[PDB]
C-alpha cells in the first residue's frame, strides 16, 4: 500500500 | 553459470536484459558480475538493484494474491502454491543477502556504496519479514532494522539531506516502521523530518539534481498523505 | 516434474497461477495436466492456451527488442543474448507442439477441440517462423499453413461463422498471411470475408454470445484499418 | 503490429 523507492 | 563470461559482457547483457524487460536474466547477469570479485561502480550498483527489485517485486505481488486467497479460504492446493512462491521469494532474498555478505559490504568504503548496500540489506530482510511467521521472525525484523540503522547513521554523517540514496533509504526505513515494526508514529516522524530537511537543502542543487531529489521527496509526501 | 500431482490439483493451481500472473508456473501446471493423458475440457483448453500464449508472448516481445538492437548494430554480446532468448522461445514452441502431437490432436474428435488444437499448432509454428532464417524456414512456414488450413476446413464445415474459435482462427491465419507468408491481399480478403459472414450471423445469437463474437470481430476490423 | 487473438 505505501510507496517504497521505485 | 556465469563464470565463463567476461565481466564487461555480463554488464552489457544486463543492460540488454533491462531493455527487454527480462529481469530474471538481468539478475543472473549481475550476480555473475558481482561474483567476479571486483567492486561495483555507481551505475553497476543500480543495475544490480533494479534487477533484483523487479524479480522480487513480481514474487511479492504473487505472494500477496495467493495469501489473500488463502485467508479467504480459512484442499491443500492454495497453501501449497503460496508456499512454493514463498520459498522461491526467500531463495532470491537469500541470494541477494549472500552477495552483500560475500563480499560487497565489507569492501564498500565510500559512503555512497556502503549506504547503498546496507539499504539493500535492509530491504531484502524486510521482504523476508513480510512472509515470516516462525521462531526467527523477530530476528529477521531486527536484522532489517540493524541494516537500515547503520545505513542511516552513515548517511546522516556523510551525505547531504537531498542525496537520492539518503532519501530512498529514509523512505524505505519509514515503510519498514509502518508496515513491519508496527511503529506508524516512527514512520510518520521519519518521513516528515526527511522531507523537511531535504526541502531546506534544495537551494544548493542544480536543475537536474533538484529533479532527482524532488522525485523521491514526492514519494515521502505520498506516504504522509496516505498515513495522516 | 508434475507426475506426482493430481490432475485436479494441477488444474486448480493453474487457475491460481493465472490470478497471480505467474504464467510460467501456469504453463508448467497445464503441461503436467496434459501429460496425465486425459482429453481436455473447453475450460482446460483455454487455460493451456492462455498460459503458453503469455509465456511465448513475453519471449517474442524480448526477441523483438533484441533483434532491433542487433540490426542497428549491423562485440558478440547482442547477437549472443538474442540467440539465447531465441533458443528459449523455440524450446517453448517445441514443448507446445509436442503436447499437441503427443497426443492432444489425435484424440480430438469434436470440432471445437480439434479446431482449437490445430489453430494452436499453426500459432506456434508461426512463432517459430518469426525467428527462422535457415534451411528449414520454408518448411516451418508450410507447417503453420497446413495446420491453419486444416483447422479452417473443419471450422467452415462444422461451426457457425460467429463461433469465437472460428473467428480467432481466421484472425490469426490472416495475420499469418500478412506477416509470415508475404500475402497481404490474402490477409485482407480473409479478414473481410470473415467479418462480413460473422456480421450476417449475429442475429442468431444471445446477448452474451453477441458480445463474445463482436469482440473478436473488432480485432478483424482493427487489422483491416491498419492494412487498408 | 497487427492484432492476433488475445
Ligand atoms: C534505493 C534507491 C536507489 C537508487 C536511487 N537513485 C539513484 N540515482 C537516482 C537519481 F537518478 F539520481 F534520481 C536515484 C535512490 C534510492
Ligand atoms: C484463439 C482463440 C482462443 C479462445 C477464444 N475464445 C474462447 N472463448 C471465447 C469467448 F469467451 F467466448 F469469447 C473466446 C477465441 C479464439
Ligand atoms: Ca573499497
Ligand atoms: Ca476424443
Amino acid at each position: 500500500r505505501p510507496s517504497s523507492w521505485r | 553459470a556465469m563464470g565463463s563470461m567476461e565481466r564487461a559482457s555480463l554488464i552489457q547483457k544486463a543492460k540488454l536484459a533491462e531493455q527487454a524487460e527480462r529481469y530474471e536474466d538481468m539478475a543472473a547477469f549481475m550476480k555473475g558480475a558481482v561474483e567476479k570479485g571486483e567492486e561495483l561502480s555507481c551505475e553497476e550498483r543500480n543495475l544490480l538493484s533494479v534487477a533484483y527489485k523487479n524479480v522480487v517485486g513480481g514474487q511479492r505481488a504473487a505472494w500477496r494474491v495467493l495469501s489473500s486467497i488463502e485467508q479467504k479460504s480459512n484442499g491443500p492446493e492454495v497453501r501449497e502454491y503460496r508456499e512454493k512462491v514463498e520459498t522461491e521469494l526467500q531463495g532470491v532474498c537469500d541470494t541477494v543477502l549472500g552477495l552483500l555478505d560475500s563480499h560487497l559490504i565489507k569492501e564498500a568504503g565510500d559512503a555512497e556504496s556502503r549506504v547503498f548496500y546496507l539499504k539493500m540489506k535492509g530491504d531484502y530482510y524486510r521482504y523476508l519479514a513480510e512472509v515470516a511467521t516462525g521462531d526467527d521472525k523477530k530476528r529477521i525484523i531486527d536484522s532489517a532494522r540493524s541494516a537500515y540503522q547503520e545505513a542511516m547513521d552513515i548517511s546522516k554523517k556523510e551525505m547531504p539531506p537531498t542525496n537520492p540514496i539518503r532519501l530512498g533509504l529514509a523512505l524505505n526505513f519509514s515503510v519498514f516502521h509502518y508496515e513491519i515494526a508496527n511503529s506508524p508514529e516512527e514512520a510518520i516522524s521519519l518521513a516528515k523530518t526527511t522531507f523537511d530537511e531535504a526541502m531546506a537543502d534544495l537551494h544548493t542543487l542544480s536543475e537536474d539534481s533538484y529533479k532527482d531529489s524532488t522525485l523521491i521527496m514526492q514519494l515521502l509526501r505520498d506516504n504522509l498523505t496516505l498515513w495522516t
